């Protein structure tokens, strides 16, 4: 099988504390180098790599190039920003939360208390364990968010112990799509 | 910052593919079916709200192949180097008997976006309601992607996804089966 | 409403 | 904690068929973007970013610099070759391989045989499996080579099976530190 | 190709440090240790074939540590961006209970190469005949990195290899404990 | 044998 060529072009707006700032970067890739770019920040366009320097001083040229991009940040951002922020950017669907140990074993040695959060959007939230109701800080495993790729996320959050009789164990999220904070608890 | 939208498109050669999609932070919005010649929502709801011209992007990748002939013959004919895929079977929620769940194959860090994912039950490959989603992009300019299997937990069975990518000396085999 | 597309520009020749 | 500010250089030799066909390349990085760098099948230096421009038309003027880092090739790539080859490319260190089953199960229930091989250098092996003498090719999961920073590698390569009594399975394991293959079989 | 040897250096600032390495095949030769000024092999038996003269790599350093100075002007003094490590505690060989083996602590895809690596037996700190490796190259310009704490496994213990860098929201923790 | 290390240039000031 042949050697391969890649070319791939992005634009992507990234919005600051809403629409008050808006930037625009837009990024030519060859293979897995970028070679030349516009940024907003800057108005015009930059060779990153000497590939890119040709376009870089031609596009630079056409002015009139040069005067769209710039107003791309609310012809394009704005305006696209603006064309699906409801079932975007204002979406919540809520966190799942579950308690279980792994590994089924008889009280007073090691377990660990997975408290596995799912379900959820925006990608957003905050686990806590408390033990018999103080925080327990230590011990504390995640696997850090992960994205779905459906429009959730999904998460787990393990405690170490080592379950006396009586030892009550609560996983606390909150999450915007929720008011007053999920828990979840589980007996020794 | 607090979001990102992402109109990310591109082509490749030899093998002359194109993509065309927005992405909101992570999440694909919907991609444009070069052979349709149609725009395909991520989820469904998406498309009671908002439109696109799927035609605006078969414009746009017409370029691009261009662009990309351009460029490759500046580079000196430097082809891309593969990047094989960073695989990981998941579950989309905690697995009970019985109770219905969806299978993750998440395909991460690979370049070229190229590659071929088969679920496999038992060894068999497996299509019931399976599906997958386009490549999404990364700041490292590799992709990205994920492929769904809605299964039925049971002791009976056990899963793989099966992926294949230039970069890979072999057909990776991720597996999955359930624990009690 | 109606999503924006951004369009590519050629390369320089 | 102030900002960063990483500069790196690397010299790396490439070596094709044994040493008939070496590559000298001379990369300059600074943060994460490489600058400039020294290709031997291009003779002289390219700036790869415009901040490598200054040096790679300054280096390039020195006659003397060029002169000799097209023969680094023999001076000090083909050379340091020589140096290493007895323990670099010509080490051995002989793979162990285990084989044991996942999950201690009834027979007749799906297991997860695995096949551990660890301890071996170099990393070029092959791993086999066989059942009642006929190779499996198929449910074959494997974690691909593993390097462990030490000058060892190891890797599992397991096989889905459903075992009826008296099925003998063998993990074959072929590696340039011996002469006959390596087994080690597994009854039901 | 068949083989890489690499000899790979660095300056860093504001911690001045620096590194000066040969690797061959993804493996560390040996380095140069700027403070006792003499070359460490990786494997003693290295040692006993071949020399370097560990001042060869304080010069080189010296023209680094410059230029930088240089090139951070130059780039309009445009600083790192962090990218944070990818973690996995591993196992040297198969573990039987009662008898030793070690745990690797691979630290991988990160810069810049600044790192802080802490291994955890039941939630307490261990010294006991830990070690590392300096900062490995990769192709990528990222770092990479190996922890090992020889032990002793049983089914009494659980351990923790807790790293923290500045390209993460928080110190990273990956476990590790026997399993029946 | 010993291991033959490569010089590094300064850089244009
Ligand atoms: C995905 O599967 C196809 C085959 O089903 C792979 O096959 C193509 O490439 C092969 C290897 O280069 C060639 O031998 C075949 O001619 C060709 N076959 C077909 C039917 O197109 C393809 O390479 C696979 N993709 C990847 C990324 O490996
Ligand atoms: C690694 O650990 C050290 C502590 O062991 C961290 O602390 C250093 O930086 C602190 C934050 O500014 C100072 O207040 C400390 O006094 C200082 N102490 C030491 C011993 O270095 C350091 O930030 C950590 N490094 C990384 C990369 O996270
Ligand atoms: C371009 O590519 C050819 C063949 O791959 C190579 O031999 C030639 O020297 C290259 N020229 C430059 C300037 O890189
Ligand atoms: C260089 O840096 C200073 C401070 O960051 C900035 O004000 C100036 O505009 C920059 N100039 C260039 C060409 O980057
Ligand atoms: C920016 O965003 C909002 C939205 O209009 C504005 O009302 C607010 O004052 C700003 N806040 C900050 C922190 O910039
Ligand atoms: C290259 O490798 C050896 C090394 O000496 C050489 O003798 C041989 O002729 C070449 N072999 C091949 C297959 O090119």
């Amino acid at each position: 099988t042949r050697p391969r060529f890649l070319w791939q072009l992005k634009f992507e707006c990234h919005f600051f504390n809403g629409t008050e700032r808006v930037r625009l970067l837009e990024r030519c890739i060859y293979n897995q180098e970028e070679s030349v770019r516009f940024d907003s920040d800057v108005g015009e366009y930059r060779a990153v790599t000497e590939l890119g320097r040709p376009d870089a001083e031609y596009w630079n040229s056409q002015k009139d190039l040069l005067e769209q991009r710039r107003a791309a940040v609310d012809t394009y951002c704005r305006h696209n920003y603006g064309v699906g922020e409801s079932f975007t950017v204002q979406r919540r669907v809520e966190p799942k939360v579950t308690v279980y140990p792994s590994k089924t074993q008889p009280l007073q040695h090691h377990n660990l208390l997975v408290c596995s959060v799912s379900g959820f959007y925006p990608g957003s939230i905050e686990v806590r364990w408390f033990r018999n109701g103080q925080e327990e800080k230590a011990g504390v495993v995640s696997t850090g968010l992960i994205q779905n790729g459906d429009w959730t996320f999904q998460t787990l959050v393990m405690l170490e112990t080592v379950p006396r009789s009586g030892e009550v164990y609560t996983c606390q999220v909150e999450h915007p799509s929720v008011t007053s904070p999920l828990t979840v608890e589980w007996r020794a | 910052e607090e979001h990102v939208i992402i109109q990310a498109e591109f082509y490749l050669n030899p093998d002359q593919s194109g993509e065309f999609m927005f992405d909101f932070d992570g999440d694909e919005i919907f991609h444009v079916d070069m052979a349709k010649k149609e725009t395909v929502w991520r989820l469904e709801e998406f498309g009671r709200f908002a439109s696109f011209e799927a035609q605006g992007a078969l414009a746009n990748i017409a370029v691009d192949k261009a662009n990309l002939e351009i460029m490759t013959k500046r580079s000196n004919y430097t082809p891309i180097t593969n990047v094989p895929p960073e695989v990981t079977v998941l579950t989309n929620s905690p697995v009970e008997l019985r109770e219905p769940n969806v299978l993750i194959c998440f395909i991460d860090k690979f370049t070229p976006p190229v590659v071929n994912v088969t679920w496999l039950r038992n060894g068999k490959p497996v299509t019931t309601g399976v599906s997958e989603t386009v490549f999404l992009p990364r700041e490292d300019h590799l992709f990205r992607k994920f492929h769904y299997l809605p299964f039925l937990p049971s002791t009976e069975d056990v899963y793989d996804c099966r992926v294949e990518h230039w970069g890979l000396d072999e057909p990776l085999l991720k597996h999955w089966e359930f624990d009690a | 409403p109606k999503y924006v597309k951004q369009n590519t520009l050629k390369l320089a020749t």
